[PDB]
């Protein structure tokens, strides 16, 4: 992801828990 | 929460919250 799914839209906390690891 | 639209650093702060210890992705 990075930018496009967050900065453009809404990641969600679960996807942030894909993003620490 | 509202799970805001997070460009660059705002995403990185939300990561810093989720993370705590391990350091973010990588």
């Amino acid at each position: 992801g990075i930018v496009e799914q967050c900065c453009t839209s809404i990641c969600s906390l679960y996807q942030l828990e894909n993003y620490c690891n | 929460f509202v799970n805001q639209h997070l460009c660059g650093s705002h995403l990185v702060e939300a990561l810093y919250l989720v993370c705590g210890e391990r350091g973010f992705f990588x």
